[PDB]
């Protein structure tokens, strides 16, 4: 015999490339949070989805936050691929904080498909 | 464990765009003059522990250069930026340099040529030397596309935690909360529904 | 109650100056911010400067001391004459002290050095001020006051340090010409007993710092001192012997060594000659010893990253180069010099192993020199055929990716693949077996990965056209072959794509061997083809990529009757084109028409020509032909975004077969360019209804902005074709009016979020090609978008960047080619035509400043042109002074630097008109100045008085020698700018020698 | 006429 020499607890439910965007109210611009992966993740011990979304190459967090029954996607005027919404509660970036956020896709296809599983997960949580 | 970083470049380079997009994730289209300097605590995560650059944004037009040198004092890593579109800029480095590391004679510091997005560049690759001699490490990059973004923070956190297997690694994401002003959100989200988002060309 | 220390009426607190200085340095947020503002409007006060002999002896905050010395660096930069010569003594004596009493205090010279080396810095820039004429001594007492202390010689090697960078390495910006030539010669002069000291010190010295701060110097020497010194001395003996064994003095004296291998010297001394050879052979002898042997993984060591050894191999990589690239003869012919030649040549190949990409390149910059040499020097590449051979493996290996976002990488490759070439034509036979053996551990597995199949294929690819066709066609087959089959041993999905990708790559890069194996470049095609329906992400991209890549360089072969085919192969693509395309995105399928376009020009005859092309558009004509129809009817479809996007896609298929066919593609044009135009105005009326009704947010909405591609397409279209035109007359007389017809009130008439720039692009190619032929278009161009652009842009410098731009280019064109429009406007519209030159001036915008300084001088010189008339006495009257003074304000103004040479250009060209005596009126009042005064006197007294007041710390001196010299200068375009340079020194200062303008 | 060639590059 000789001797030799935190999503963990989540499922992904919907992965799309994005951009995200914060609105500055008081400039009355958006500005831009980060490019990336987002997802719907689904925690095995509470059945909650969250959104969860990092930056390319940093993956710094951009956006944490529950997709509240509440939240109702909105059209922005510029764009048939983004969808806008008000949150109450994400902690991307340390405390709780409300932001109206502005998401946007590679198509109009991959808009429609992130309101669908949003619209799923949304229910998800409600049950 | 924070190191100090002085950023230095002419005017108009894209410094302060540069951090900002490292801040925040913004893009600023505008250019709002530096004035003297400006510091931005900028943390990475690393597969040695987190990393904290106190970052010394410094101003590059002349006229509101401040204290000049004088920000140069004890940083332990620098950038030095320039702009593939504008020639001037990047015969200033040598001037830059000069002044940078008579005041720190031994850091690590990386040369940046920010603006590759943009199609006619003007500094092309083969005349971009003078980091040679100089034991710069040189990037493209651009902060509008994230081109290379990463670039100049990871190898400054490799040579000054002396570690060249150093990594950044995905900061852990805490579970987020759960959920008077129905009619306070109701506006603030109509203004922004008709506000256009902006770049709406871009890929994504 | 930090800002205390801004108030001088009383004394000034030190304690409180270091607590700000304190809380900015080790501060943070609000406070270290309001620190920072304070300390700024402290530094700026004027007087500070009185303030600094305090701080400097009775603070003890270094950070104190350095901003003191940057306030009296200020000072002693660009108001130092002014002082009574009181003060200049006081200051210098107070700086040369406290420089000493640093020294001595071997605590505060160990622990303060930044605060001594500014103080060094300080003491330097009184000596470019005063040194020699009133200081003739500092060079002998510093040489005496070396010897009574080690800590005082060692920082005199950091005086003498500096003042040689600032004499010689950095006064072509900052001094004179005359005062950089004083200093360069006063150095120079005294050189004999600088040099004594240096070598003394590294030939005893024992003090490591004081050796290291020494060789510091020295390599600021070596940059201008004579070769004498260097090769009569046996320094280089110390230099690559002695100090090259320690590892604190190994890194400055390579880059010493690296500068010597540049030294002017002469070709035809023998013993010179030995001596390169000679610290080269030292040199190596003590890496061999000291460092590492020949054999050692630099590219571990490099990753490893201990230490200094990344710096280390970056400057041995520089050294090895730099003394090859002018010497490695020295090393051919001798026998007894062989084994230092290889090895020296050995180390680089271990050098460029390394993974480091600007390293590597310029390890490759010096590859390229050599096989270069090779590959024309008679009798040199047996020398080199076993460093040659391991270089092949070497960027085989590192093989970036071509063009095929990233053009650092497409630079690397073309690099890359000239090395590449060069060690193919040495040896064939090594390179093909070389790539043989490679391709059988990609089939066996043993290398097998993306990027090493990936890498194989692109250095394949690289070398085309080097080989013979025979073994060329021998080679293709066996790769091809071999990648096949290695594309069939994978069962994956990626890796199935992969191997495809690279085998079509490969082809794609030997279109020799395609244009004489027709069945087998029909068979490429056709399989193309299929994987323009494989759904799998990027075969499709690559598909299309790959067919257009053969098709421009083997056209001739779709275009003619191909014996065993029945019909040119084009027919046959153009049959199938629906089902071959039905997969594919819009893009991807431009890309195809595009390709057709480039077969369809090659077939000469017109008859034939012209069938094959409407042939190609007939599915895009046929959808044009319902649209119209069903569009006109009811115009209510723009507004359905499928019809817009399907518009639009015609419109796009139309661009990109006509950037293929240019001239050609006039007939298609023809087909649909009346009922285009009309489009054009239906398609403006819905954006102007859709503003009208929405406001201006409705140029941001997907609706809007697909009806605006619309008119951009067509105008890009137009002008496509239009810069491509060989008949002329047809465009004139057919296609122009109704396009101005269309685009140019539409324009005038839009608010301004809504005219489209590529309205201005669309005309300065109209002007471009047939401006010459339409006075009356050119004069309707310029009042339908003249004044409305103008006020677009003229309230800032940011807004509306496009127009500003084609705004310029297209008045650029229109003074080159029809300058009689300007003539014809109205005098208020010539003047805001000169007010639009000058504004273009002061834009930092390089696309738009360029534009403004050629338009004006293109201006002056159709003014000359006409002569002695009205028109040209007038506008010299008018409008001389305007850019001569607009010219100046730029070139001194600091911010428009990037101009300075077209500035130069222009200012010459005007006062020489003066001197010349071209302007046939006076350019004063009757009034202001004596009947008779010449120009040139009036000129030269305008000018005196116009920098008196913008100038007003230069002396009258000053300004009538600057004038002077600039006058006798303006046939000598270089001198003329060197005068322009120094005045630009001299009013950064006070005081300025008005004698350096006789520089030359 | 490399037949070999073309009937392998079909069948990929
Ligand atoms: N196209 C492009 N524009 C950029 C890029 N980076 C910065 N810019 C733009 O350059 C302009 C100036 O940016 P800025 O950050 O203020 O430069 P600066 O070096 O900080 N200037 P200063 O030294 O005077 O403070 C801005 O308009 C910015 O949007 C880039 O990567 N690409
Ligand atoms: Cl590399
Ligand atoms: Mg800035």
């Amino acid at each position: 015999h000789f001797e030799p020499v935190m999503e963990e607890d989540e499922e992904v439910l919907y992965k799309v490339r994005a951009k995200l965007f914060r609105f500055d109210a008081d400039a009355k611009e958006w500005k831009e949070r980060g490019t990336g992966d987002c997802k719907f993740l689904k925690n095995k011990k509470t059945n909650k989805v969250r959104i969860l979304m990092r930056r390319d190459k940093t993956l710094k967090i951009c956006a944490n936050h529950i997709i509240a029954p509440e939240y109702t996607l909105k059209p922005n005027v510029g764009s048939d691929r983004s969808w806008v919404y008000a949150c109450t509660a994400d902690i991307a970036e340390g405390e709780a904080e409300a932001f109206t956020f502005a998401i946007r896709f590679g198509s109009k296809e991959n808009a429609d498909k992130f309101k669908e599983e949003f619209e799923k997960a949304q229910e998800i949580n409600k049950k | 464990v924070q190191f100090k970083l002085v950023l230095v470049g002419d005017g108009g380079t894209g410094k302060t765009t540069f951090v900002k997009r490292h801040l925040t994730g913004e893009f600023e289209k505008k250019y709002v003059a530096t004035l003297g300097v400006e510091v931005h605590p900028l943390v990475f995560h690393t597969n040695r522990g987190p990393i904290k650059f106190n970052v010394w944004d410094t101003a590059g037009q002349e006229k509101f250069g401040g204290l000049r040198d004088g920000y140069y004092i004890q940083a332990q890593c620098a950038i030095i930026m320039f702009d593939v579109t504008s020639r001037v800029t990047y015969k200033n480095v040598p001037n830059w340099h000069r002044d940078l590391v008579r005041v720190c004679e031994n850091i690590p510091i990386v040369l940046c040529g920010n603006k590759v997005d943009i199609k006619d560049r003007k500094v092309k690759a083969k005349s971009i030397v003078f980091h040679r001699k100089k034991n710069l490490q040189y990037y493209d990059i651009s902060a509008k596309s994230n081109y290379n973004f990463e670039k100049p923070f990871l190898w400054l956190a490799r040579k000054l935690i002396g570690d060249p297997n150093l990594e950044f690694v995905a900061m852990p994401a805490l579970a987020p909360p759960e959920v008077a002003l129905a009619a306070q959100y109701e506006h603030d989200l109509e203004v922004a529904q008709t506000t256009a988002l902006p770049d709406e060309d871009d890929d994504l | 109650s930090m800002e205390g220390i801004l108030d001088f009426s009383n004394d000034l607190d030190i304690a409180l100056l270091d607590q700000v200085v304190s809380t900015f340095y080790q501060g943070s947020g609000v406070q270290q911010k309001q620190a920072q503002e304070i300390l700024t409007k402290f530094q700026d006060n004027p007087d500070a400067w009185q303030k600094a002999d305090q701080i400097l002896q009775f603070s003890t905050n270094p950070q104190s001391k350095f901003i003191a010395l940057s306030i009296l660096d200020k000072l002693i930069t660009r108001k130092w004459k002014l002082l009574p010569n009181d003060h200049r003594i006081g200051i210098r004596n107070f700086v040369v002290g406290m420089i000493i009493s640093m020294c001595q205090d071997d605590e505060v010279f160990k622990t303060q050095k930044n605060l001594i080396n500014k103080s060094d810095l300080t003491l330097v820039q009184i000596l470019k001020q005063e040194w020699p004429q009133n200081w003739p001594e500092f060079i002998p007492e510093l040489i005496g006051s070396s010897s009574s202390s080690v800590n005082v010689c060692e920082n005199n090697m950091i005086v003498l340090k500096l003042l040689s960078e600032e004499v010689f390495d950095f006064s072509a910006e900052q001094m004179t010409q005359a005062k950089a030539l004083h200093l360069k010669n006063s150095m120079s002069k005294e050189f004999e007993q600088i040099f004594k000291l240096c070598f003394q010190v590294l030939e005893q010295g024992s003090s490591s710092s004081l050796i290291v701060a020494t060789l510091e110097s020295l390599l600021r020497y070596l940059h201008w001192i004579p070769y004498r010194y260097i090769y009569e001395t046996n320094i280089l003996e110390l230099l690559s012997t002695k100090f090259m064994t320690s590892p604190d003095t190994r890194a400055i004296t390579l880059k010493c060594l690296t500068e010597v291998s540049n030294l002017k010297i002469p070709q035809d001394n023998d013993l010179i000659k030995r001596q390169t050879v000679l610290f080269f052979q030292n040199t190596l002898q003590q890496i061999a010893t000291s460092v590492m042997p020949v054999t050692a993984d630099l590219k571990a060591t490099y990753a490893n990253a201990n230490g200094n050894d990344q710096s280390f191999l970056q400057d041995l990589a520089m050294f090895l180069t730099t003394y090859l690239a002018r010497n490695r003869a020295l090393l051919e012919s001798d026998e007894s010099l062989r084994e230092l030649l290889l090895n020296a040549h050995q180390y680089l190949i271990q050098l460029s192993k390394i993974e480091e990409r600007e390293l590597f390149k310029t390890t490759l910059d010096y590859w390229h020199n050599l096989v270069a040499d090779l590959f024309y020097e008679p009798l040199k590449k047996h020398i080199y055929e076993e460093i040659c051979s391991q270089l092949r493996l070497v960027i085989i290996e590192n093989m970036v990716r071509p063009e095929e976002k990233e053009s650092d990488t497409i630079q690397l490759y073309k690099s890359e693949r000239e090395v590449l070439v060069y060690l193919t034509h040495l040896n064939v036979i090594d390179t093909e077996e070389i790539m043989i053996s490679k391709l059988a551990r990609q089939i066996d597995g043993s290398e097998w990965s993306w990027h090493n199949i990936n890498t194989l294929s692109w250095a394949i690819g690289s070398i085309s056209g080097t080989m013979s066709e025979d073994t060329e066609k021998r080679f293709v087959v066996t790769v091809i072959k071999d990648l096949l089959g290695l594309c069939e041993q994978k069962r994956g999905k990626d890796n199935k794509a992969v191997v495809a990708s690279d085998i079509m790559y490969v082809v794609g890069q030997y279109p020799r061997f395609l244009k004489a194996h027709w069945n087998f470049l029909r068979t490429v095609i056709l399989k193309l083809f299929e994987f323009m329906h494989e759904t799998h992400e990027g075969v499709q991209d690559m598909a299309c990529d790959t067919f257009i890549k053969i098709v421009q360089k083997c056209k001739y072969h779709f275009v003619i009757q191909q014996p065993r085919e029945s019909e040119p192969f084009i027919q046959t693509i153009i049959r199938d084109i629906q089902k071959t395309t039905a997969d594919l995105q819009p893009q991807q399928v431009h890309t195809f028409y595009k390709a057709c376009g480039i077969i369809i020009s090659e077939e000469r005859s017109v008859a034939e020509r012209n069938r094959l092309l409407s042939d190609l558009m007939q599915l895009p004509n046929m959808a044009w032909d319902t649209i119209v129809e069903q569009s006109t009817a009811n115009p209510t479809l723009l507004l359905d975004s499928e019809t817009v996007k399907i518009i639009a896609n015609i419109i796009k298929t139309n661009v990109a077969v006509c950037t293929s066919m240019g001239a050609d593609f006039y007939p298609q044009l023809g087909h649909i360019y009346y009922n285009m135009l009309q489009l054009y105005r239906a398609v403006s009326s819905m954006i102007s209804a859709q503003v009208a009704a929405e406001g201006l947010i409705a140029t941001k909405t997907p609706k809007v902005r697909g009806l605006r591609t619309i008119k951009k397409e067509i105008l890009k279209l137009v002008e496509t074709y239009i810069s491509k035109a060989r008949n002329l007359d047809d465009v004139v007389k057919v296609l122009v009016e109704p396009l101005l017809n269309a685009v140019l009130e539409d324009y005038m008439n839009n608010v301004p979020d809504a005219r489209d720039a590529e309205v201005l692009n669309c005309m300065t190619t109209v002007v471009e090609k047939v401006g010459h032929m339409i006075p009356q278009g050119v004069i309707l161009i310029l009042q339908s978008v003249f004044e409305c652009t103008l006020d677009m842009i003229n309230k800032d410098f940011t807004e509306y960047p496009e127009h500003r731009v084609e705004f310029y280019k297209l008045l650029k064109v229109i003074n080159e080619k029809s300058f009689a429009a300007f003539l014809e406007l109205p005098p208020a519209a010539f003047k805001l035509f000169v007010d639009a030159i000058c504004w273009a001036f002061k834009h930092n915008n390089r696309d738009v400043e360029v534009n403004g300084l050629q338009i004006a001088l293109d201006l002056v010189k159709n003014i000359e042109r006409m002569g002695n008339v009205p028109f040209a006495n007038e506008f010299h009257k008018n409008y001389f002074f305007i850019f001569v003074s607009e010219t100046f304000f730029v070139l001194t103004d600091s911010d428009h630097k990037s101009g300075f040479s077209k500035q130069a250009l222009l200012l010459m060209k005007l006062i020489s008109l003066v001197y010349d005596n071209k302007i046939s009126v006076p350019l004063y009042q009757e009034a202001e100045v004596p009947q008779g005064t010449s120009n040139q006197v009036y000129l030269s007294q305008y000018l005196a008085n116009m920098l008196s007041n913008a100038f007003p710390h230069l002396t009258s001196e000053q300004i009538a020698s600057f004038l002077s010299a600039l006058t006798k200068q303006c046939k000598d375009l270089v001198v003329f700018k060197g005068t322009l340079r120094d005045f630009l020194v001299q009013i950064k200062e006070v005081g300025g020698d008005p004698t350096d303008y006789l520089f030359a | 006429d490399l037949r070999k060639l073309c009937e392998r590059l079909r069948g990929m």
